[PDB]
């Protein structure tokens, strides 16, 4: 955990929050996971090459 | 009692389980929709056709 007594731990907290912004910025760009299933709901596959 | 007796009918079908269908490649085999399908649909009654033949 970051030290709140010193500027170096305030920098560790800032760096930790900027890290979590980047993970959300990547999940903003990630496509949904698409899956196709048959009439009894058996999985056929994951779809990735769609237009 | 008015419209209580013989006032409705349900007619079933082999669609879920298996049929041969007049589509190229489905004429000789048996295929069904699957265990997951839409259940009921209402037959429109405004001309009373069900009272001549349901």
């Amino acid at each position: 955990a970051a030290d709140m007594t010193t500027l170096a731990g305030h920098q560790q907290l800032w760096d930790t929050v900027m890290k979590r912004r980047q993970k959300r910025e990547d999940e903003r760009i990630a496509p949904p996971l698409i899956r196709l299933w048959d009439g009894d709901y058996k999985l056929r596959g994951q779809l990735v090459g769609e237009r | 009692y008015e419209n209580v007796v013989l006032a409705f009918m349900e007619i079933p079908t082999l669609r879920a389980a298996g049929l041969s269908l007049p589509i190229a490649g489905l004429e000789d085999i048996v295929t069904g929709l699957g265990d997951f399908h839409y259940n009921e649909g209402w037959v429109d009654g405004a001309d009373k056709a069900f009272t001549i033949s349901a």
